[PDB]
């Protein structure tokens, strides 16, 4: 029976390679793209068919990023692929206030941006997963609300026209729009033109949320 | 096997020191304690003191205290018992027993003394060797005996015709004179239907001067 | 420390017929964990005292099942059940419970036998020594029991006492009597100055008291 | 103007399945005996994975299965001795789908990147190498099968479906009609015809050569996740998302006998048939598997061993074995 | 809404059976390959595979 | 030279409640490793970093458990097994008490390593916890039981067996308590306390709910050994310093500390109990994996 060890031998050796590819694989950080209302992918891919990935290595560290953006179709039946994955970056034009969605006017887009972090972030799924929030567009944004005041998105501000409160307030509206205070945390960065401190937030968020996932695992809560 | 061996017999002068050695042999030596136990010729057994073979912790008797002093030889497997300053009091037989239970963690004194040595004489005395002196009995069934007066020191075995009569036959145990040796006598009774025709004679044995003496008794 | 009496001093035995020492202590011999650790001793004459029975009830092997003992708290014995001829030695009991450890005074076990009247011989003194300057006489008692014998001296009717030494045999092996010895040792000038000599016996056996003399030259 | 045509259309279509409702299969199936309780206990324990697992496919011989999972890799095993026959890593990790050709020679995969891989395994030099990949979808892939050696059919969330060509690597025809993304398909045992449930609650019948659509049949409630097909090839089962399954003839062309409990509330994630079509075999979101009966409708065995949720399951040809694979990264095979 | 109303047309001028044929149809289908089911009836062990 | 001191030992205090406190220990420990051994057996899903030392950890245990109703029926009447397990017992309690300190430097290591540099330290753990740990467990441990081998025997006196390690003279004695000591408190000691001290240094003012949880368990795993292990510890060094003559307060003192010793010993005998709680119960991943494990 020659064969039959041949084959136990293969098998072996495919086995032995299938856990060093895993122990690779484990070692790596995953990280999911998602935009509201320019689709989400502008800033992001620049500073560095259907699911376009990303790889990058930032300090002895490797990254990913899943853009899921061109998947126009439902999203309850795939989004179910994504659970474990290490955080989730999100993207919001702060210069939305004053826009109205394309499709229809009833509708303002950064309420529609509201929505879509509402839907993300208490999703059954994803429980553990960290969101890290990007504010985007910020000189814009401080351009617009001297011209235009923001009162048209909320009719119950009651403040100065000035950038840092009302950057302030939109922060805190929109990390007020969480839910599961005790299982996830939500960071918030304002975007800067230089891409190194822009990526450096993102190493920091990843590092603390790999720290807490290593308390969980090793036993300490 | 479990046994315990002693010195042999010794005489002393008085103030003198003497010491006994009790080899042991057979057991784990360094597991148990030795007692040393005397007993006076006519008095009761008393003690006087302890030792422990392991860490030599000593004790000693109140009365005998600060006149022995006891040490061991872990190496050749014995102990000792040094004794100093003796008086006529002394003369006793002084025995050797296995005595306590020792350990890392366990250590006491209530367990019995079991192996007991065989024990040696001691005896102490103001004199020398001298040689004894026999001397025949004259009577007037009838009775025949030899005296031996003022010899030292003891044992002296009388032997009758060299040995060759073994039928009532007795030899009295010897006592201490006032002056300070011993003296006995042994008398045996032969019936006095031919007595005219045998003849009895005494052959004494004094071991530590090689003295024999014969006597042919007559009436 | 603690002492202990035991009694009697003195136990003759029948053989079939049972025997009891019994010895009391000063104290409760209770250790703090309980237990009793008084345990007894038997030493037949010319060896050394052998453990019979420990923890006041456990005999230790190669001991005969007829030694037994019982009791507790501060009171309790030894009782032999059937008593041959190698019952005879001291006894003693010995507790280690406190310290030191001590022993009782200790029972002779002898031998009882039928009542024997004792049988009285003379032997005057020979030429020898009364040339050497010393002078001594033996009133012999030969085979007899018991040990109670009162023997004293009588010259020219008068009592002398205080320059006499006694010897008492141990128990014979075929018979199981005694045999005491009275010496009366006395000077040249003592010996000429006297005429009669002669030794009053007394004993329990004997009806009358028996007195055998003597005179110079008829011996 | 034609709407109201389309719903007088409807209507009559409606009043003639009606009539033909003569009686119900429980009615004249409640002689036949019950099946004794079905008592199944695993067999093998296939391991190796180490994240979920989305499909498999069973061999034509009864011998070797292909799986996929999220890690990337794509394994063959070997159900007789466990042994690993091959490991095939994908180029995209995101699968929901895989099929092992009849002839042997081929396997094929697809996922979130809306391209369908067809991998060569009998090479000359014995290493699995890609002979095509298919591109043409605008939605992801869910399932596809081989109709033969040269031709698979493929169907995805952008409601169609359509027919390849692998040598020449262009869609050859395209079945429309679905309103919502199209989650499962069925080959016929023919090859000539196949069935595909979407997101409306609905499930048609097209045509391999004809391309165009035959019949429809409604009655669910939500999102249809699985079909196939009776053995003998006229009738199907669909088990949806609302806790549900049911049965419907193409002959009659209406419902027969629906499946259901009141103590299930999940939803239903793949079905399969045995070789006589007597054990409707499900799986369930509870991480449980539930052998149903399609003749009487009444459970007769729970397969209960994986710690997460149930979401592929099949049949061997030759009625062997059953074998199920969940998202606790474990391959079962039960008998 | 033209492509609906031809698609209607086609799948409705099709010829349907009675229920009871088809259930009669499956049911004799199962009984007659019932013999040969391994889940059915257990296989005995001598010629289990697994 | 000098008086001998002979140990007193009451009749209830060692009779009476060392056995219960025994017999305790030993039914609760015995549930606790079985049901962690089982739960680490039974799940099927793969052996995390952590999981492999929770199995070291129970096996020392269960072996220094089993020990135990030979101690209880030697302290209640004497030694009836012989000679063999007069060696053998001494020999299982030394390598479960070592093995079972040394597990926990070692775990120490692994979540200082897994927290303080948790980006690029994810091959030494596997490192060390599948090649070092029978380097430096279970050898040492095993090295360190020659002395059992060598002068552990019974001895008999009177009817009464003891069952104790026999040495020739004090210094054996007084080597083998410093070496006992230096292994069993000095070396975990400093790991234990250097790791969890700077962990919860970093630990400490975040503001997060689980950094907050994490930081009391570790407190309390902290102030456990110490708590656990130290008292003992003091009396086995004020009787080695009064072995050496260092110390003279007469003899009473000598009983009372070998008292406050035997009174400590058996508290101390609890970690074998504490063990199970504090590494294995006390998470919730466990607590997930026991409940799966439970159907
Ligand atoms: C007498 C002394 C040496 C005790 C002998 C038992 C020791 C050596 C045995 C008992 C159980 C064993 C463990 C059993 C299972 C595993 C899981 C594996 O993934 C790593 C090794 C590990 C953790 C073993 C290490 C060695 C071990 C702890």
């Amino acid at each position: 029976s020659a064969e039959d060890k041949a084959a136990v031998e293969r098998s072996k050796m495919i086995d032995r390679n299938l856990r060093e590819d895993g122990e690779k694989a484990a070692r790596e950080v995953k990280l999911l793209l998602l935009g509201a209302g320019e689709s989400g992918k502008c800033t992001i891919v620049k500073q560095m068919t259907g699911i376009v990935e990303t790889h990058f290595t930032f300090k002895d560290l490797h990254f990913k990023m899943f853009d899921v953006t061109a998947q126009r179709s439902e999203r309850k039946k795939w989004i179910h692929c994504f659970e474990g994955v290490t955080a989730i970056i999100f993207c919001v034009a702060l210069s939305d206030y004053d826009l109205v969605l394309a499709e229809d006017e009833e509708m303002n887009r950064m309420h529609a941006s509201m929505k879509l972090f509402d839907s993300i972030c208490n999703n059954k799924w994803f429980t553990d997963t960290s969101i890290i929030l990007f504010l985007n567009k910020k000189d814009l944004f401080e351009e617009k609300i001297k011209k235009s005041p923001l009162t048209i998105c909320y009719p119950e501000y009651a403040g100065s026209n000035t950038y840092e409160e009302a950057a302030a307030y939109i922060q805190c509206q929109f990390e007020d729009l969480n839910k599961r205070k005790d299982t996830k945390e939500i960071y918030t960065h304002f975007t800067c033109s230089t891409d190194t401190k822009n990526v450096q937030f993102v190493f920091d968020a990843v590092t603390d949320v790999i720290i807490k996932n290593n308390l969980k695992d090793c036993g300490l809560f | 096997q479990v046994q315990l061996v002693q010195s042999g017999a010794e005489v002393k002068k008085p103030g003198a020191s003497v010491k006994v050695s009790c080899k042991a042999s057979g057991y784990t030596f360094t597991s148990y304690g030795i007692s040393w136990v005397r007993q006076a010729p006519g008095q009761g057994i008393e003690w006087m003191g302890w030792i422990s073979t392991y860490n030599g912790n000593r004790n000693y008797a109140q009365k005998v205290q600060g006149r022995v002093t006891m040490t061991t030889d872990r190496s050749t497997s014995t102990a000792y018992m040094d004794l100093r300053s003796l008086r006529s009091d002394d003369t006793a037989v002084y025995y050797c027993a296995r005595h306590g239970i020792t350990g890392a963690r366990n250590y006491y004194y209530h367990y019995g003394m079991d192996v007991w040595g065989q024990g040696t004489t001691v005896t102490v005395s103001s004199a020398s060797t001298k040689g004894p002196s026999v001397f025949p009995l004259a009577p007037c069934t009838a009775a025949l005996g030899c005296l031996v007066k003022d010899y030292f020191p003891e044992p002296v075995t009388v032997s009758w015709n060299s040995g060759a009569l073994t039928s009532g036959v007795h030899t009295f145990p010897a006592v201490l004179q006032s002056s300070g040796l011993y003296s006995l006598s042994s008398v045996v009774t032969v019936p006095s239907s031919s007595l005219g025709t045998k003849t009895y004679t005494c052959n004494v044995d004094h071991k530590p001067s090689n003295t024999k003496v014969d006597k042919r008794v007559e009436s | 420390d603690v002492v202990m009496t035991q009694s009697p001093l003195s136990l003759p035995v029948t053989l079939g017929q049972p025997a009891s020492i019994s010895c009391r202590s000063s104290q409760s011999l209770v250790y703090t964990d309980g237990n009793t650790y008084l345990n007894w001793f038997q030493q037949r004459p010319g060896q050394s005292p052998r453990r019979l029975i420990y923890k006041v009830s456990n005999r230790d092997s190669g001991v005969p099942d007829r030694f037994s003992g019982s009791g507790s708290g501060t009171d309790f014995t030894l009782k032999i059940s059937r008593v041959e001829a190698e019952d005879v030695g001291f006894y003693y009991c010995m507790q280690n419970t406190h310290w030191p450890l001590t022993f009782g005074g200790g029972t002779k076990v002898e031998i009882k036998r039928t009542v024997a009247a004792p049988s009285v011989f003379i032997f005057p003194p020979s030429d020898e020594q009364l040339k050497s300057g010393t002078a001594s006489v033996v009133c012999l008692l030969n085979n007899f029991y018991p040990r109670e014998a009162k023997v004293q001296w009588k010259v020219d009717n008068a009592l002398q006492s205080g320059n006499s030494q006694e010897s008492v045999t141990e128990q014979d092996s075929k018979d199981s009597t005694y045999s005491l010895s009275s010496t009366l040792t006395l000077s040249k000038a003592d010996y000429e100055k006297h005429k009669v000599y002669a030794c009053e016996v007394t004993h329990q056996g004997l009806s009358s008291p028996v007195t055998k003399s003597f005179n110079r030259g008829e011996c | 103007q034609l709407r109201q045509e389309a719903e007088q259309l409807k209507n009559q279509i409606r009043d003639a399945r009606k009539a033909c409702a003569d009686a119900t299969l429980s009615q004249i199936t409640n002689n036949i005996d019950p099946v004794g309780r079905i008592q199944m206990r695993t067999r093998r324990t296939l391991r190796g994975h180490l994240a979920k697992i989305y499909a498999m496919h069973w061999g034509t011989d009864s011998r070797l299965l292909v799986s996929a999972s999220q890690d990337g890799k794509l394994i063959i095993w070997d159900s007789y001795t466990t042994n690993k026959v091959h490991a095939i890593p994908l180029r995209s990790s995101w699968v929901m789908t895989c099929a092992y050709a009849p002839s042997g020679n081929y396997v094929a995969c697809g996922g979130l990147d809306n391209i369908c891989s067809i991998y060569n395994l009998k090479t000359r030099e014995g290493n699995v190498r890609v002979s095509r990949e298919l591109a043409g979808h605008t939605g992801y892939l869910s399932c596809c099968r081989f109709l033969d050696d040269n031709q698979i059919v493929t169907s995805s969330g952008d409601t169609t479906c359509a027919l390849w060509d692998i040598e020449t690597g262009q869609q050859t025809t395209t079945f429309t009609g679905h309103t919502g993304d199209v989650m499962s398909l069925s080959l016929a045992p023919d090859t000539r015809l196949f069935v595909s449930g979407a997101c409306d609650a609905s499930a048609k019948l097209w045509d391999v050569r004809e391309g165009m659509c035959r019949q429809t049949f409604t009655g669910h409630e939500s999102d249809i996740n699985a079909i196939c097909f009776f053995p003998n090839g006229n009738a199907f089962a669909t088990g949806s998302d609302d806790a549900t399954c049911r049965l419907f003839d193409l002959r009659a062309d209406q419902e027969l006998m629906t499946y259901s409990h009141d103590n299930i509330i999940c939803g239903i994630t793949s079905v399969s048939f045995s070789k006589s079509g007597r054990l409707l075999l499900a799986g369930y979101d509870d991480f449980n598997c539930n052998v149903w009966d399609a003749l009487k409708a009444d459970r007769a065995g729970v397969l209960a061993g994986h710690d997460n949720r149930v979401s592929c399951l099949g049949v061997t040809d030759d009625g062997m074995a059953v074998a199920t694979g969940s998202w606790d990264s474990f391959l079962k095979i039960w008998n | 809404a033209r492509k609906l109303v031809e698609q209607l047309k086609m799948e409705a001028n099709i010829d349907r059976i009675k229920v009871s044929k088809a259930a009669a149809d499956l049911m004799a289908y199962c009984e007659a390959h019932a013999k040969e089911d391994p889940l059915l009836t257990p296989v005995p062990a001598s010629e289990n595979p697994f | 030279m000098k008086e001998p001191c002979f140990r007193e030992e009451n009749a209830n205090f060692n009779k009476i409640f060392l056995p219960t406190i025994y017999s305790i220990i030993f039914l609760t420990g015995i549930v606790g490793n079985g049901l962690v051994i089982l739960v680490m057996g039974y799940q099927k899903k793969l052996r995390s970093m952590t999981d492999k030392y929770r199995l070291h950890l129970s096996v020392a245990d269960l072996l220094f458990v089993i020990t135990l109703p030979f101690w209880a029926v030697d302290a209640v009447a004497n030694w009836y097994f012989g000679n063999f397990l007069c060696k053998a017992v001494h020999v299982i309690y030394t390598v479960s008490l070592y093995s079972s300190v040394l597990i926990l430097a070692f775990i120490s290591l692994d979540r200082y390593l897994a927290i303080v540099h948790a980006t690029n330290s994810q091959r030494p753990r596997k490192l060390l916890a599948e090649k070092v740990v029978y380097v430096g467990v279970w050898i040492p441990a095993l090295l360190l039981t020659i002395p059992d081998f060598i002068f552990a025997n019974v001895s008999e006196a009177d009817d009464r067996y003891i069952c104790d390690r026999f040495y020739p003279n004090d210094l054996w004695v007084v080597v083998f308590q410093f070496q006992h000591i230096m292994v069993g408190l000095i070396l975990p000691g400093i790991v234990i306390l250097s790791c969890y001290c700077i962990i919860i240094s970093k630990l400490s003012h975040s503001k997060g709910h689980q950094k907050r949880k994490a930081l009391k368990t570790t407190v309390i795993l902290i102030l456990a050994f110490f708590a656990c292990w130290l008292p003992y510890y003091i009396g086995i060094s004020i009787d080695s310093f009064i072995l050496l003559e260092i110390i003279k307060q007469g003899c009473e003192f000598e009983n009372t500390v070998h008292k406050w010793i035997s009174i400590t010993e058996a508290l101390a005998f609890f970690h074998c109990c504490l063990n199970p709680i504090l590494y294995a119960f006390l998470g919730a991943k466990f607590k997930t994996s026991a409940q799966h494990a439970l159907t």
